[PDB]
């Protein structure tokens, strides 16, 4: 994406105060509860029934820290998101067969989750910048589909 | 919601599809697979190449369902409830995908019905297909 | 569909918003205007600037409307029939924009109700706004 | 937008045999019939109460001709869409206040029209190429919204 320098700062500043272990798993968790039809790519993970079965599941939480991990590399190389996820794009499409649309849902659930996590600190301008990041990220994770 | 006229134009356009419903659904799908590749993720076990027996097959399954819906145009919720459960629970197809296939049905349809695909009929089919998708999506959560 | 469990979650969380509808509704509009520039095309006659009294007022009408809707979660098509006509026959707001405003309500809510916004309430509120959009968009064609 | 040699060829070869006077009023007309809300920007063209009113409405038939003319103009510059439409993007945003979502609607009605007009010649592969184009033109047009 292309953020003004001020947006760049806001996103970095706020992202530095994020707990990979906590936020990552919550985001994915909320994705599944709120958008159950995304549960199809985690049928193995185990009990994904009720909210607790979801949030509680260590496999879902485990996988959460991986996405935020990858997300992190994203902010590091924001000047070139497509190359950064080129590989992850082919994996999610060819081996995994994942509908890029869910990346869009995960992006919004993430924004909700960071807002729930920082409250008033997550101002309108900060959200706005984050929306661009999660949008670009999702275009990147879809750029290799064919 | 549909209207007395939407319903008639719908029954009108479909009666013209007749025995092609099967080859139109296959085409409809082909168009969807080439125009919006991301939709292919749901068919990993299919040979999505042109002329493929699988697409030709499923396409007929899809067209039949619609034919059924046309005839229950005044009672779709229950006429396709089994299909609404299938896509919501087992398949779990993202909703945004239904608008993609609907658009291709229209295209396939416009490409075969020169005299019947009129501004009014085209408006009717779009509302019809939007309603079918609304039903098939109602059990999602 | 909205279940008795969702209704309870809505009624609950919303009741928690209490005397903030105005403040929250206006914040939600602001987040929308900043995160989705295209939505501004609908309020050219406004001063979308921060603090704007037209935003506070309007945010508040959007607020009360959700309160009325929550107070009639069993008969929304009726409770909102009015707004349905305005948005459909007068405003003609492209359907896509309702999902955008809904998303900002969610982060607005999520940013003010740490303890309430649980994965479950979240899930419920989303379905809820989804239905308010569905009812406010049904009079389009 | 980038299209494979085969796609680029089909688009041009098909467009080369199109009556812009015809296809033009055809598209905008159906845009207004099918997507009633889009009539929000054409109360100055008069009667839009029925399919037939809108169809024979001269104000409509004519402006529809400008849309495709510009559209065709953009086809001859597929290598710089955002450049050919810059002035238009600004126009639809600042002066016309047109919600860009409408452009995508106009792109899908256009493909229907091309399919309805050319019939079996509008093959799936050809539609695919035109889908990329109309998506491309729409992006050019929303590129300067703010
Ligand atoms: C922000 C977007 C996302 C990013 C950056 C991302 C990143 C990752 C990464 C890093 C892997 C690990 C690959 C490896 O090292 O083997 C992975 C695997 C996978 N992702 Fe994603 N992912 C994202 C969104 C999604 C979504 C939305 C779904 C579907 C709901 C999904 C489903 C999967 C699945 C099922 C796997 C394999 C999991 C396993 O079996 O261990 N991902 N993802
Ligand atoms: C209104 C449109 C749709 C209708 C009427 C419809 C109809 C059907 C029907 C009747 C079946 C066949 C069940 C059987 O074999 O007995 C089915 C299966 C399926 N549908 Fe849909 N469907 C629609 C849209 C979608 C969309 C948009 C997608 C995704 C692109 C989708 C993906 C599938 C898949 C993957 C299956 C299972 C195929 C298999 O058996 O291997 N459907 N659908
Ligand atoms: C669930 C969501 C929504 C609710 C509850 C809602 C509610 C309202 C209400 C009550 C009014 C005020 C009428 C009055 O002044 O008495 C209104 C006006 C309006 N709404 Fe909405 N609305 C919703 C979504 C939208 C969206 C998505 C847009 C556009 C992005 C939109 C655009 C407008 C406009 C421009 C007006 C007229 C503003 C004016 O008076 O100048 N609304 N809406
Ligand atoms: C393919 C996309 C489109 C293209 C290439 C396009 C092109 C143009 C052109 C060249 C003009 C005439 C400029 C002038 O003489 O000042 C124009 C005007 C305008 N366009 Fe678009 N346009 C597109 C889509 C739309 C859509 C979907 C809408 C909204 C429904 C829209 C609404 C208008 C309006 C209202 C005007 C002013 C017309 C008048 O009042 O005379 N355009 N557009």
């Amino acid at each position: 994406v292309h953020l003004t320098p001020e947006e760049k700062s806001a996103v970095t500043a706020l992202w530095g105060k994020v707990n990979v272990d906590e936020v990552g798993g919550e985001a994915l968790g909320r994705l599944l509860v709120v958008y159950p039809w995304t549960q199809r790519f985690f049928e193995s993970f185990g009990d994904l029934s009720t909210p607790d079965a979801v949030m509680g599941n260590p496999k879902v939480k485990a996988h959460g820290k991986k996405v935020l991990g990858a997300f992190s590399d994203g902010l590091a190389h924001l000047d070139n998101l497509k190359g950064t996820f080129a590989t992850l794009s082919e994996l999610h499409c060819d081996k995994l067969h994942v509908d890029p649309e869910n990346f869009r849902l995960l992006g919004n659930v993430l924004v909700c989750v960071l807002a729930h996590h920082f409250g008033k600190e997550f101002t309108p301008p900060v959200q706005a910048a984050y929306q661009k990041v999660v949008a670009g990220v999702a275009n990147a994770l879809a750029h290799k589909y064919h | 919601v549909l209207s007395p006229a939407d319903k008639t134009n719908v029954k009108a356009a479909w009666g013209k599809v007749g025995a092609h419903a099967g080859e139109y659904g296959a085409e409809a799908l082909e168009r969807m697979f080439l125009s919006f590749p991301t939709t292919k993720t749901y068919f990993p076990h299919f040979d999505l190449s042109h002329g493929s027996a699988q697409v030709k097959g499923h396409g007929k399954k899809v067209a039949d369902a619609l034919t059924n819906a046309v005839a229950h145009v005044d009672d779709m919720p229950n006429a396709l409830s089994a299909l609404s459960d299938l896509h919501a629970h087992k398949l779990r197809v993202d909703p945004v995908n239904f608008k993609l296939l609907s658009h291709c049905l229209l295209v396939t349809l416009a490409a075969h019905l020169p005299a019947e695909f009129t501004p009014a009929v085209h408006a009717s089919l779009d509302k019809f297909l939007a309603s079918v998708s609304t039903v098939l999506t109602s059990k999602y959560r």
